[PDB]
């Protein structure tokens, strides 16, 4: 499988950009994220919304809906897609570090993401799991336009690929792929085509 | 380059790997690129693509591997086995079609049936695969045959494709224009097909009995397989066992006894 | 259990001995005895024995036709229509059979003795829930089987002129609620294109008909031309590109299994416009908007074929034209274009070529054509406004632009006067700001339609005269229910001022053509209300900013 694999992992990119395009379906979709501690009363729900455009974040307060994402003005649509410097992930999230009334608790350790923005403001946000976590982080880096670190993209990835290589070999049935490729046939040195072209 | 030839004995335009750019018309081809050669060469091959079936491309010989054999299977005799080969060039098509929905169904929130659509997928490559071989008895030829057909027609309907006839040989003899109330009957046993698995999703989905019944409906004798391990009892002397089924409702035994003899050492003689 | 014999019997008698002692057995039974049996009996005859039929299909047959012609309208047919039909299928199939024999004779016998019967039960027999589809498929297949030789043998050649006209209406008829309003769950796809060219075959053999008996040769009733294309059309309104396009293959094996149907049928209708003639005129109005809609198909070459159609109809009407010329025609003409194109049909590339070849064709002539020219160049005009309009519809989806948008088009009607649809396109605004509660803003273009009327009694223009509710209503009345919906708007719409304004020439009105004094007590509460409503209510000021698009 040594060509067979140069050249499916050679060809990587088009499902790559798949899988990109349908986390941005996701975050266009988006859900009702975690807020902090929301325990006394708060909205701990509350939708996301990325734009169609991918460039304004309709999130917010929004109530404990469980219809999840509906479509109206949140609280601050806007989020700025360009100017996010990153997001920190698990202790690197300075609410994970907060011990006061805000102090997330260890069964959160993996939920907490801080959307950066303003070098002062953070989006100390919470995920219903972990798989979404990654969905999301993945989804924002989409926007950062870099590698993915959902687990389940990589099975995506892999998975993906598989079956399209899969459904590739059905041409090359019974047949034998030289690891060294196979040598190219002199062309004559005349591009003088005696059968017409086209 | 030149001396370019007309012939339709290239159909199967076969890749080796994602091939050099070297021509002006040609790209890392795909390993399922089957691509309609127009114009021969010795060493080379220019032609249609499947990929696009209006442009050429010059491939090598010794890229491409040669297959006489066109879409009919039996003008050459390429069949392994008449009447079948057809089937496996449209549900390699089929396929494709598998291949672009399911593009649609991840972009999609579909993942339940999409994941469904995926081990039917799965089932129909590696049943392809097995019959690629021409090693089967007829009856389990037959018995793919329908069952695939089945699966395929299933894939349809819940995609709402449209359906085809002539269940056998290739699915195609009925929509050669042979008949009409044959056609209509061979379109109504294809919804017959449909209503059947329809109602069947939530019967042996959801359900394990209904799929039982539907069995012993189509066959009427039945074995019970026992195996037994080791029997546990305090005898210290020879003991012949003599199990079979018994009919307690009517006080009588079902089978003929399987004698037994167990030995006195607790393990059997 | 009778037939349960006829096969072995036969291989040890005669047949036709055998034949027409089952047929004398059968037709001995009483017309309400065991019909369904009976029918089940002689199905089971017909399947086998059947497969031999020189000798017994012509004498077979006859008994079999009684029966079935009985079983055609005595209003005791709801019981027996599957089995009949069963039966029906049965013995097309075994005709359909060519190692069985000849049956060419037989099979024109078959229709001057099932063929009008058939034709009635299914107009009849128009149900869809009960197995209507098996009818639809016997006689399908009978089309297909059939041959023109025998189509025009007998069927041609009916009696007196009236009753194959009305026979062939019923037909066409029917034809168009099969067509139309199909039959079949649309994932028949095989059946669905076997079904269009079986009728393609019939409707062609229907138009030779039509041509021979029906033309200057019958220099009168003239009149079913009108069915004739409007089914023709309708056939021709399905099964196009997209449809075409679903798989790959779609367009390749439908191409390759049928080729292109529609461009037969364009063709068709090309070829009998032509010979339509001296009737094209007499014919015209109608059947304007029938071939834009064709003329749209999203293909190429049978709209190639399907434009110069159109000079050719402006072309007949100059040659009435020594009264006018064709405003009747361009009228519906535009006002069709407009529904289509809006409905989002055409395409770019189409008004090019509309304009190309309009502007070809009236080189050729003269200065009518040169009216023609400009006429077209404001048609192109119309054409490339509305693609913008639904290219930034689809672009944008914001129903500002969409507002923007038609509002540019009624800005261009206005420019072209052509007040109908400058009042749709008016009214579609209205729904809009309805939607977005601009009341003020709804009431503003409401009133530029009422601006249109007079307080004159005569409804002068059914124009106006909207989809509504389209009746009588004296052109001042409706003046006043648009000024009662007005004052209502600008009453929600916070906004007294121009209320009271309206309400003025309103009560004048009243007082001085209709003398309503209720009406008047009633508006002039409605002022009094809105008068309290300025000295006393308090509204707040909307902020105006200024936008620099750059």
């Amino acid at each position: 499988s040594r060509p067979i694999l140069e050249l499916k992992e050679k060809i990587q990119p088009e499902i790559l950009e798949l899988i990109k395009q349908q986390r941005l379906n996701r975050l266009v979709e988006g859900t009702c994220f975690r807020k902090l501690n929301a325990r006394r009363r708060q909205d701990k729900f509350w939708y996301c919304r990325l734009s169609p455009n991918h460039k304004v974040l309709h999130y917010g307060d929004l109530e404990e809906s469980p219809q999840g994402e509906v479509p109206h003005d949140s609280l601050q649509d806007k989020l700025p897609v360009a100017d996010i410097k990153a997001v920190v992930t698990g202790k690197d999230c300075p609410h994970m570090k907060e011990k006061g009334a805000l102090k997330q608790n260890k069964e959160v350790l993996e939920l907490a993401f801080s959307i950066l923005y303003d070098s002062n403001c953070q989006l100390n946000f919470i995920a219903p799991d972990k798989h979404e976590y990654c969905i999301w982080t993945d989804g924002l880096n989409a926007l950062l336009g870099k590698d993915m670190m959902s687990d389940l993209t990589r099975n995506d990835l892999d998975t993906l690929l598989s079956m399209e290589i899969k459904l590739r070999l059905l041409d090359l049935e019974n047949i034998q792929i030289p690891d060294a490729p196979p040598p190219i046939p002199k062309e004559p040195s005349n591009y003088d085509f005696v059968y017409d072209c086209n | 380059m030149a001396r370019w030839i007309p012939t339709k004995r290239q159909k199967y335009g076969v890749a080796i790997y994602n091939y050099n750019a070297s021509q002006d018309v040609e790209l890392s081809l795909q390993i399922g690129d089957t691509v309609h050669i127009l114009e021969m060469y010795e060493g080379w091959y220019r032609g249609y693509t499947l990929q696009n079936k209006s442009k050429k491309g010059i491939f090598p010989e010794t890229y491409i591997h040669l297959k006489e054999a066109t879409v009919e299977d039996l003008g050459q005799h390429e069949t392994v086995i008449p009447g079948e080969l057809p089937l496996v060039q449209e549900l390699t098509s089929t396929l494709r079609e598998w291949a672009v929905i399911w593009r649609k169904l991840y972009v999609n929130n579909k993942l339940t049936l999409f994941r469904q659509l995926q081990q039917m997928t799965y089932s129909l490559i590696e049943w392809r695969s097995q019959i690629l071989s021409g090693t089967l008895p007829k009856d389990e030829l037959a018995e793919l045959k329908k069952k695939v057909t089945a699966k395929i027609d299933h894939g349809n309907r819940m995609l709402g494709l449209d359906l085809v006839v002539r269940d056998d040989n290739g699915n195609i003899l009925d929509p050669d224009e042979t008949s009409t109330i044959a056609l209509f009957k061979a379109h109504e046993v294809a919804s017959k097909r449909i209503e059947e698995k329809i109602q069947e999703e939530k019967s042996i989905l959801q359900n394990l009995d209904l799929r039982g019944q539907s069995i012993f409906s189509t066959i009427h004798t039945y074995g019970l397989y026992v195996n037994f391990k080791n029997f546990v009892c305090n005898i210290g002397e020879d003991a012949e066992l003599f199990m079979a089924l018994y009919d307690p409702d009517q006080s009588t035994f079902i089978s003929e006894n399987y004698l037994i003899r167990w030995g006195s050492n607790g393990m059997p003689k | 259990y009778l037939p349960s014999i006829i096969n072995d019997v036969k291989l040890v008698f005669d047949p036709v001995e055998l034949s027409v002692l089952f047929c004398k057995f059968i037709q001995s039974i009483p017309d309400n005895q065991l019909v369904r049996q009976k029918l089940n009996c002689m199905t089971k005859i017909v399947e086998s024995t059947l497969f031999r039929q020189s000798e017994c299909r012509e004498v077979l047959l006859p008994l079999l036709t009684d029966q079935l012609s009985g079983q055609l309208d005595d209003n005791s047919n709801k019981p027996d229509h599957e089995a009949s039909s069963q039966l029906l299928s049965n013995i097309l199939e075994v005709l359909d059979r060519k190692d069985v024999g000849a049956t060419a004779v037989h099979i024109q016998l078959i229709m001057e003795r099932l063929l009008r019967r058939i034709n009635r039960t299914v107009i009849g027999m128009n149900r869809q829930s009960p197995h209507i589809g098996s009818f639809v498929a016997c006689m399908i297949a009978l089309l297909q089987q059939m041959d023109d030789s025998h189509y025009s043998h007998y069927i041609s050649t009916f009696k007196t002129r009236q009753d194959i006209i009305d026979f062939l209406m019923e037909t066409f008829i029917m034809f168009k609620d099969l067509i139309g309003k199909n039959v079949y769950a649309k994932d028949w796809m095989v059946m669905n294109m076997t079904q269009n060219r079986v009728f393609l075959r019939a409707i062609n053999q229907f138009a030779e008909v039509l041509t021979r008996f029906f033309m200057d040769q019958a220099s009168f009733e003239l009149q079913l031309w009108n069915n004739y294309f409007h089914l023709a059309v309708a056939f021709l309104t399905h099964e196009s590109l997209q449809l075409e396009t679903f798989s790959q293959a779609k367009r390749n094996k439908i191409v390759k299994k049928y080729g292109d149907m529609r461009k037969e049928i364009g063709f068709r209708i090309r070829d009998m416009w032509y010979n339509l003639g001296p009737h094209k005129i007499k014919f015209i109005p109608s059947m304007v908007g029938p071939i834009l809609e064709v003329t749209l198909t999203p293909e190429v070459e049978l709209r190639k074929a399907t434009i110069p159609i159109f000079f050719d109809m402006m072309q007949c009407e100059f040659n009435f034209s020594g009264n006018g010329n064709f405003h009747m025609f361009e009228n519906e003409l535009i006002t069709k274009l407009d529904q289509e194109v809006e409905g989002g049909r055409g395409d770019e590339q189409y008004k090019v070529l509309l304009e190309k070849l309009l502007l070809e064709h009236c080189r050729k002539h003269k200065y009518l054509s040169s009216s023609g020219e400009v006429f077209a160049l404001l048609v192109s005009s119309l054409l490339e406004n509305l693609l913008d309009y639904r290219t930034i519809i689809m672009q944008d989806e914001s129903k500002e632009n969409r507002m923007s948008c038609t509002v540019n088009v009624l800005n261009f009607y206005k420019e072209k006067k052509r007040e109908d649809i400058y009042i749709r396109y008016l009214y579609k605004l209205r729904d809009l700001h309805r939607d977005c509660e601009n009341y003020t803003e709804a009431a503003y273009t409401l009133l530029l339609h009422a601006e249109l009327l007079q307080w004159s009694d005569k409804p002068c223009v059914p124009h106006l005269l909207q989809r509504d509710s389209y009746y009588v209503y004296t052109q001042q009345e409706l003046k006043e229910k648009l000024y009662q919906e007005i004052i209502s708007y600008f009453d929600k719409g916070k906004m007294w001022e121009k209320a009271i304004k309206l309400s003025k020439e309103l009560a004048e009105t009243y007082e001085s053509k209709v003398f309503d004094y209720e009406g008047l007590g009633n508006l002039l509460k409605k002022r009094a209300s809105f008068y309290e409503n300025i000295i006393k209510a308090m509204r707040p000021q909307p902020e105006y900013f200024a936008v620099g698009y750059y």
